[PDB]
Order: C-alpha cells, then structure tokens, then sequence
C-alpha cells in the first residue's frame, strides 16, 4: 500500500502536502457526501500517487481485486461511522447515501 | 445445508452446457455405397419438411441407383488454417516528402484490418475469431524502387504516447516494441499474439461501449467494441532531419492457429466505411447475375 | 407426436398442435456459466422462476405487403417483470432463451414466414442514398425495445447481407399450411462469460415474411404474429441501483 | 462514494476537524499483461 | 471479543468496535420454509443475495427532547432495491431480518436507548382525547416506510400498553458510556407460512430514549440515530404484476 | 443437476430452524445450595451488561451466604391451562319484550370475546393463542329468575344465512349445530374446537385485510382479520308468537388444551372498544400507584 | 500504524462465487520487464561542426 491522493486538489508547492491526506469533521446528520473518486488505478486522478498506479502504467492492461485502506488520524476522543461504497459500472454518481 | 425438495431437486447451477452433437474425422469426401431398386409404401427419403430448420438427409443412395465409388479426396484444404493463413494487404502508409497527409516524416496508423474488402469479406464470415498473425512490411518508393532509407516500426498499445513528431522522445522505445530495419533489406516479419481482453475478437458488436443516453451526436459510438482496438503502429524514417525520399509501407498479415464461432451471411454489397456495414442505398444490386426469364438460360 | 407439443416453464405454458418440431441453436443447451469460464468475483443471483418465464411481448399484423421485422435480445425484456428488474439492478447478465412465434391461419391462407436468431446482428444505414454520407441508426433502431422494428430493405437484411443465407443461422420456418409456431431454443452466445444487458444485444430475433400472405376475399384477413420468449439460466452480478441506460 | 452514516462526534476539548489518509494497492489475484511504455517521459530537452 | 463484531452478508459489511453481544430473537435463527408447513403449491423464488443484504433506510437526530420512533417491516423495504421489487411483484413473501441500529457519541455523552423488536404492533389513537370517539390511525402512521414514525405517548406506546415492559421483547440498549450500536436478528413470526408483504406487518422496530440524551455546551450536539438491515431467507411465490399496495 | 461450487455449498433452502435454547423439566421451583464466603479477583457474577438484552444470571448463592434449602414448591398451576382454563364471561345477549334491541325474540351475536377487560387481558398477553373451548350459556330473567320458556341456539359460519325473524327458514338448522333447552334445564354446554384457517388465532394484527388505496374511510378495517371471524351465534324463543317473557343469555368461556405465542406488555389503559387497543388520550394513567418523594415510603 | 499491508481479502469483505483463476503472472518478472531494448546514448559524428 502506498498513499492515495484522494484530496487531489491543491497545486501549489507550499500545498502539495495537503493532497495526501482528506478531512471530516462534525456536521448536521443528513448522511452528508465526504469524498468520492474513480476506481480505475490506471486512469489519470487520485491513483497516479500510488506505485501501483505507476507500475500498472508499464502495462496495457490489468485484471484483480483491488483494496484501499483509510486510517483515522483524529483524536483518540474522537468518534464516528462512516459508510464507504463501491459502486459497479453503469451506475452514475450516487446522488445520496 | 439444504433441506427443502424443490431446492435439493433443482438444476440452478449446472456449468455442464449439454451437447446434442460432436464431430467426427472426415479426412476425405464420404464413399459412394451400391444402391438398387427400392419400391416400398411408409419408406420416404426424397420427401422433408423444411420447415424444421434442418437440411435434406436425402442421399444419391436412395434417390437413384448407385455404383460403389471409394472417395479419397481430401478436406485438408477447406480447415480454417487452409482458408485464412494465406497473407492479404490490410493496411498501407504513406510517407511523401511533399504533401498534405503526412510530410513530416512520421505517420500513426490505427490497427484496424477492415480497410480492404478482400481480406475483409473473407473474415466477416465469421461473427468471431481468435488467431495470432504474422506481419509482413514491404516497403519501397511509390514507383516501388529501393532505396538505402533506414526506417523505426513501433507498436504503440493503447495507453502508450503515440509519437506526434519524427523526434519524439517515444521512439527511444523503452518497453514497446520496435523493429528498424532498411528498405534495401527483405521485408520486416514478425510473430503476433492474440492480444484481446476477450476471448476472441468480433467483426460485429451489436451495442454501445458505455451507458448513458446515447443521442445523435454519439451515434459514431454505435458498434465500437474496445476489445477490438489492439492499439497503434508508428512508423519514422530514422533522423533528425527530412528525408531524402518519399516511401510507401504495405501490410501484410498471415492469420494462424485460427478458431471460429458463428458463421454468417456473406457481404453482398460493396464497403464503404471501416467502422460498419453501411451500403449506398441508391445501388442495393442483387447478390448476384440476372438473366430474362425463368424458363430461359 | 412431433407436431403437437408443450412448453411448460416457470408458471408459463403453451400449447401448439401444429409445430414442426424444435431447434436447439448450435446444438446446444443452456447452461449457467462454470467456475473457470468466470471472471468476476461476487456470488450471483439466479432468480430462477420468476425470471425464467414465458413473456408475451409484441403482436405484430402480417399483411400482403410487410416487409418484416426484427426485434433484439436482451432489449425486448429489459423493462418486463422481475426480468427486468434484475438487468437494471445489475451490471452483469447473462441467460439462455426459448422463442416461440406464433401465427396461425386457415387451410386456405398461405404464406411462410422465416424465423431466424442472428448474434451480434449490428444494423447499417443506406448511407445518405449516395452512400457518400456515413450518417448511423439511431438508438430507437438499434435496441427498438419491445415493439420491434420494421425492415428498410430486408434483401439484404438492413446491413449489407443476404437474406437468402440467413438459413445458416438457427432458423424455423413457418408455412401456413404446415405449421402455426417456430420455436428456437438458443444458448448464451458472446466472447465473455457475462455482459451488460444494456449495453450489449446477443443477437437478433428475425421474422421475414418470404412466401407472400395471400388468400381470397372472405376469409379472415387479419393474420397476427405474436412473439413470446423465455429466458433461461438466467444469472445477474455486480448489483448496484437500478439504471435504464 | 465516502459518506457520514452517523457524524463524527468529539467532547469538548478535542480537534473538530481531523483527517483520514487513504492507502492502496492490489488484492493477491491481481495480475497485468501487454507490456508497454509508460503514458510520461520525464524529460524536457536532452539530460546533461 | 464480544465488544468488536463484523456482520458480512450480500456485497454488504458492518463492523463496529462498541458492541454488545447479539441477540437471536426469541432463540431461533430464520429458516425457509419446509415443505409441510408450506401449503402454496407454487415452486418459489429465493433471489438470495440480491435481496438478503444491508440495506441503510434512515437517520433520525437525536435531542435531548426526543419521544421515540418505530418503524414496520416489511414496510420499510417494499420500495427498495431487488428486494423491494419481488415483495411488490409476488403476492407471498416470508423472510427474517438481521437489524442493527447505529448511534455513537463520545465518553462525555450520555444517553440509552431501548431497541426492541414487536411483533404485531397495532396502533391505537387517543379516541378524541375524551375517549367517546372512535377514531382510527391514517395509513402513513400504521405503514411510514422508511421514514418511521414519531411516537406521541411513548409511555404506553401509542397503543395501551407500557413501554416498561416492552423488555419481555428481543432488545437490546444502546447506552452511550458502553456500546454504540444494537444488533438483534429475527426470525420469520407469523401464523402463516406466507403473507404479504404489503398488508401485513410483521413486526415494528421501537427506538425509544429511556435515559435522555445529555452532554455539555461545546461538545458535538448532532447525534445521528442510523438503521441499517438486512432480510434473512427472503422467499416469494404468487407471481403476477407488480403492486404497490 | 448441479455443477458450479456455490450452488453446491449454500444454504438456500435449509428448513431446519436452529435453535439456541431447549426446555427442560421444571416441576418444582429451584433448590439452594450451601455457599461460603468467597474473595476472589476475576470472578464477579455481580457485575451484569443489561445492554446485552439479558437478564442477570446472578443468583441467591453468589451475592450471599446460603444454606441448603429442597424446595419442593410446585410450577403446575402456573401452566397456560391452569391460568386459562378458568371460565369466565364473554358475552350477554338480551331478548326483551318492551323494547329497542331485539323486541322480535331473536338475536345475532358476533361471536367476539373482546367485550369484557377480566378475560381481555388475560388472552392479550400473548399474540397467537391455539386452544379448543368449553362454552356454557346461562339463561334468565333479568331477576335472575327461572321460567319454563324454551330457546334455540344455533352457530351459524360466515356464509350461512343469519336469521332475520324469530320464524325464518335458517332456524331448520338442517346442517348449522343447534342446541334446545329450557331455561328449567341447567346452563347448555358444549366443547368448540379450534376454528381458524390459521394455525393461531391471534389478538392483535398490524395490516389490512385487502389490497387498494387505504383512504380515511376504510380506516375501520385496519386490524381486522378475518381469520379470527368465526361466525354468529344466534338465539331465539321457539315460538311463532311473542315469548311471555324478558330474557337474558350470558355466555362463559373455559379454554382447554392451550398454546400461546409471544408474550407482551399488559394493558395498562382503560379499554374503550373490541376491535382495537384505542386509549383515552385524556387520561393516561401511570401504570401503577405513585407517592410524594423517592426517599419516602 | 503497524506498518503492514491490509491481509482482507474479498472472500471477507462480501459474498464471493469460485473463480479459478488462470491469468499469468510471467510477463511481470525482472527480465520480463527489462529485457526490451532502449536508447541509452547517440553519438555524433559530424563534418563540420
Ligand atoms: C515492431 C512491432 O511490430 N508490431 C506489429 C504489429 C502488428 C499487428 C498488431 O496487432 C494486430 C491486430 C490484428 C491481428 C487484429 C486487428 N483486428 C481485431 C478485430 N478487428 C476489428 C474488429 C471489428 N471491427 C474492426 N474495424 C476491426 C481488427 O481490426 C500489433 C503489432
Ligand atoms: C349450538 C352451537 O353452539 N355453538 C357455540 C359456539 C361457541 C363459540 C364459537 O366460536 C368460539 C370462538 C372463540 C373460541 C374464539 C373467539 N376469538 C378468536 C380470536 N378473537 C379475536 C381476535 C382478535 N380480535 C378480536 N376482537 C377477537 C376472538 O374473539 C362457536 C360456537
Ligand atoms: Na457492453
Ligand atoms: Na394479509
């Protein structure tokens, strides 16, 4: 496993850093959308940061299972559930949880 | 654990697709069996019903009187192999000096064989087909004369950057595979896999490569099946200035280890694009000669 | 004993005294698909007996002058019953089929129809007349749903190709004096296990009348085909929300 | 798709904003074919 | 190791690190049904993973006035996904169902819930308040879907009886200091084999806080009440078109 | 037949409910056992998670030194039978001669025995009740006196024809059961199997009884079910002319050989009708009795 | 934290069919990805220059 960059935004030098990491904080209960991005590894986005990204650059094609582990780097205190899904091909971006 | 009958009785999940038939050896054309005079009641070989779907079973043997006859000849050449595995043009680039299409001495050309009716009649029998090939470039000025003109032939896979310049940092060619060669040498040839994510290529998909409302202006997407794009060939005269001479690249390509599945009605009007089966409309000619009358040679 | 029959299938049965028999595509039976013909991981649904059912989707009117009609699979179904619900609901389908065309008359109407399955039958355009304009079928051609679709040109099938060889495609015929029905039993055909049943129609279902309709004036003049099919072995993966297109 | 199925909770004196870091790689069935060159060449003019 | 759990069904995943145990409704796991208590003739359809997999319907806020909520089953679910489009296709259904309610907070929250599972939950009103008059619950209070319903008078349960014994049914608390979620899997309770899913409620989920919720100024007011759940051995027979009610 | 792995090993179709708990005999109530003093570290049976949704497993011999105690108390009356089988009023019907109910000598009940709060809540404890009964009818004066007149009760199924008259053709009762006594006679009794086209009769259903838009009007009917509909009991004065006499019929009932389904919470409100648990918003009441202060008795 | 690659796995995570997997893992070795020849010096020889 390698990094990520799912927070793919931020260009600027002083800023590069931010995109290694994303946020959540507290908000107003209405299953509110914290992130989304595309499943493809070998497409242009987030999965370029990651060294299977680039290994997977060095070939016309791939096929496999693929997983992304998120770890929480809030306080100790802190709490919550989160729902994290996959949607197949065809399926347009869920409007709502 | 399962308990209920019905459930215990079924056949969900049977892999085992049944076969109601299975081939034979048939080296050479069937033999000729000794036949005579047969003046039966219930026994009615020369009548069918064509409605079924199948075909005649009626032979010489019982529709007249036949003489014994051993046939030894062969079927070896109407085997796939046989059929295709003789080298056809597919393809053909242009590199002039001079020119509108491609003068900067560099040229990309999408792999697609359909360009050439020929060739392509012949595989469109088939709805789908997997084989490896052998490719064949001859090259030569258009007057087809020689000339001690080095060339760089790269195969650029779909993903890989397509050089867009004859010193394009893409022809130091790293991982893709090139192939230099003079045109004063015999003609470059090489071995070609079957490179397909499917299991065979196909010459008709009857849908569309992605979901969403397909209006008008995508309709060009309508029969473009990805699994059929095998990619790029690039090809550069080898240097950092123009070349002194205007070439020409034919291609040649020799399918082997061939497989076939579903056979097709065959092409009877002319080609007119790569990409489908359009035919002009205003000329939809017979499929083949007219005569006169029905009771008239 | 070979003309008449019974196909029973979920909670579907029909009945016909007048078949010629039936044909089994390419010899063979539908089957679900084996563990090393897969690729894709999840565990997926057979609805069996809801899906696996006979639907009768479509009546068309046979007249002196029709040219013929088409109809394509899985697009007929993919907004019927709980068939179609799955092929929303999923990415991936698959299944067999059992095509019954029906069409009868009386001993003193005549005709034959030519009922045909044709894989991947991918339709042209006439190309602007000229044939100078590389214009394309419209969605509403290409997966005309369950209404069918009329033939422009049915000599050479709307794509460049003899009718006169559709023969070498799973076939039946229906000649009026001989038989009322075509029934084609046909297994999955593609170059992949599963598919979209969206995105992708296996193959065609062809009704070309060949022998002209004809009777004199006083018999029953409107002579009905009418198109049931059953899927079978249907299986679905890659479940996600419902989506039409 | 990341979605709140609660909400993130915290008691008075701790950070109300906190991040996640999102770590990927392949599954043991994974496998690549076709070999090709890379969609970037790292290089402007010629490397001194 | 009784504080940590995953449940895995479908293409589905919970996990949660604050549990308490599950509770297996009345002691006994759901089961399809056999074929002698069986009497519908109909071979059935089991769609199995399409259907019996989580399904997250709602979130509810939690106040520190809150009454209570409760919601019926199968009503919840016959809009949603495959399962939702056999319940309204098929005349019988029968499944079980495995609910887990969700709601976590931090170690200076403070708060229980009692989440408890009864079966034939009718509902009854005030009677015009001075009684005399018999009046009756409007359909969106005795069938909500998945939004649920508030409760008016929590202490009798909107129906006569005393919520403080609403424990002799399978629950399980969600209090605050301990866990942050309740998990109870129940069976298939009826006096029929089959039913249907769409004029029989089987059961209803009651959501009601017992100890209010409370917490100091400054620290995360929102507290989200989610409820996921999944059908267990869903089963369907009596095929026809799809109704929805 | 079967072929692709996960077919082979699922579960679909198991119909053998497992269960997590067994019954054990139980005549008598527990005995105790001696227990000492123990100080242990790890062990803690005082300590319980009610979250759980168990009840605490702790007992007499972990919280306190015990001493050994047979207990020979018996569990037999507290069995559904012992409870249940215990007759009780269910029903009354009057047949008055100066009057607005039933002046004309005959009458028609609704065999429901949701009219009386003693026997009420005792059944609504549970959800589904399977049970045969014993029905005893006592008839009188409204003085409680006996007069030589004689009566006709007859059990008519949905379906059969209701008498409309104390002379109609139904009181033939050349299939429906009747039963002929005089109010000289002791009280008529008769056993009454279990009924329902279900396999329990059960007090409360959260539905409807028919498809369709469930509109304001149709209200009335959420809660009915009519597999607890079995019928009308009809009386009437075996006569062609007006009985002499005021009478009154009251109904008992004694269930026996009983099975009861998942018990509930007991009504704590006033009941205001039969066919639902409607409650007088006005006045709900605490469950019980209530005191001043949490620190006084 | 621990500084190890996720060990779940889809048979886990949801409910899986068998595959039998077959696809090769040969053109990922060393020489697999090596062994193709690149440019890696030019070398000018001019007149004048
Ligand atoms: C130095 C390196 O030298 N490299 C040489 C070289 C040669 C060939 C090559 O790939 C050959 C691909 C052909 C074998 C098959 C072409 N195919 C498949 C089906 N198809 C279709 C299907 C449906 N519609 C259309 N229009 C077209 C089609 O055109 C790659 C590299
Ligand atoms: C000469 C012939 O003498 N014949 C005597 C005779 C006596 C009794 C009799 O049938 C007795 C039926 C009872 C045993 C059960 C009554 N039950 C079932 C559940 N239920 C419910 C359920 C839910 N809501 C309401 N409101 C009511 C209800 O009231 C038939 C015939
Ligand atoms: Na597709
Ligand atoms: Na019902």
């Amino acid at each position: 496993e390698t990094i990520l960059e799912v927070n793919n935004v931020p260009t600027n030098a002083t800023s590069l850093m931010e995109r290694l990491r994303f946020p959540v904080s507290a908000q107003a209960g209405k299953g509110e959308l914290c992130a989304v991005f595309r499943a493809d590894p070998g497409r242009n986005g987030p999965w370029q940061s990651t060294l299977l990204g680039q290994l997977c650059g060095y070939y016309t094609q791939w096929s496999g299972s693929l997983e992304v582990t998120f770890m929480f780097t809030g306080s100790f205190m802190a709490t919550g559930k989160m729902l994290i899904a996959y949607t197949p091909p065809g399926g347009p971006l869920p409007k709502d949880r | 654990g399962d308990r209920v009958a019905d459930v215990i009785e079924s056949s969900i999940g049977d892999s085992v697709s049944r076969a109601l038939t299975h081939a034979l050896p048939a080296p050479t054309g069937q033999n000729t069996q000794v036949s005579s005079h047969r003046l039966d009641t219930g026994k009615v070989p020369a009548l069918q019903a064509a409605e079924i779907g199948a075909s005649s079973n009626a032979s010489d043997e019982s529709m007249i009187e036949t003489r014994c006859v051993l046939n030894s000849h062969s079927t070896a050449e109407t085997t796939l192999d046989s059929f295709f595995s003789r080298a056809g043009l597919v393809g053909e680039i242009d590199l002039p000096l001079e020119g509108t299409t491609n003068p900067n001495g560099y040229a990309n050309w999408d792999i697609d064989i359909t360009g050439y009716a020929q060739m392509r009649r012949k595989v469109e029998l088939f709805t789908y087909m997997r084989f490896d090939a052998e490719f064949t470039f001859v090259a030569c000025t258009p007057t087809g004369e020689v000339v001690p003109q080095l060339l760089q032939y790269m195969f650029v896979p779909p993903g890989a950057p397509k050089p867009d310049s004859r010193e394009s940092l893409a022809w130091q060619t790293a991982t893709n595979p090139s192939v230099f060669v003079k045109l004063s040498d015999p003609p470059a040839q090489v071995s070609v896999p079957f490179m397909s994510p499917a299991s065979a290529y196909q010459w008709f998909y009857d849908g569309y490569p992605t979901f969403g409302e397909h209006k008008q202006e995508k309709d060009l997407e309508y029969g473009a099946c990805p699994n059929n794009m095998m990619g790029t060939f690039s090809v550069r005269t080898v240097g950092t200035s123009k070349s002194k001479y205007p070439l020409v690249v034919r291609i040649y390509m020799r399918m082997k280890h061939v497989r076939a599945w579903i056979p097709r009605p065959m092409r009877n009007q002319n080609y007119l694009f790569k990409a489908n089966p359009n035919y002009a409309g205003n000329s939809i000619k017979p499929t083949g000669a007219s005569r006169t009358a029905i009771t008239t040679l | 004993s070979d003309r008449v029959a019974q196909l029973t299938i979920g909670n579907s049965t029909i009945t016909t005294q007048e078949a010629a028999n039936i044909i089994v595509g390419y010899g063979e039976w539908p089957s679900y698909c084996s563990d090393s013909d897969a690729t894709a991981v999840d565990k997926p649904t057979r609805p069996d007996v809801s899906v696996n059912r006979f639907y009768t989707l479509d009546t068309k009117l046979w007249e002196k002058s029709s040219k013929g009609w088409y109809w394509k699979f899985p697009d007929v179904l993919t907004e019927t019953g709980v068939f179609g619900q799955n092929a929303q609901f999923h990415y991936l389908y698959r299944s067999g089929f059992c095509i019954h065309v029906q069409c009868n008359a009386s001993k003193f109407h005549q005709g034959a129809l030519l009922v045909a399955v044709l894989p991947e039958y991918v339709i042209g355009t006439v190309a602007g007349g000229t044939g100078t304009e590389d214009t394309h079928p419209p969605y509403k051609q290409t997966q005309p749903g369950a209404d069918g679709f009329e033939l422009q040109h049915p000599y050479v099938l709307d794509a460049g190709i003899p009718i006169s060889q559709l023969t070498v495609c799973p076939h039946q015929w229906i000649n009026l004096r001989t038989n009322n029905c075509a029934t084609i039993i046909v297994p999955y055909i593609n170059a992949l296990p599963f598919d979209s049943a969206l995105n992708h129609c296996n193959f065609g279902l062809l009704v070309v009348p060949i022998s002209p309709l004809d009777y004199d004036q006083g018999a029953t003049p409107v002579i009905p085909i009418t198109i049931t099919l059953a899927p079978m072995c249907s299986e679905f993966a890659g479940l996600r929300q419902a989506v039409t297109q | 798709s990341i979605w709140y199925q609660t909400n993130y909770v915290v008691p008075i004196g701790a950070p109300n904003t906190a991040y996640i870091i999102a770590l990927a790689a392949a599954q043991k069935n994974f496998t690549m074919k076709l070999c090709k060159d890379a969609s970037d060449i790292l290089q402007t003019g010629t490397i001194q």
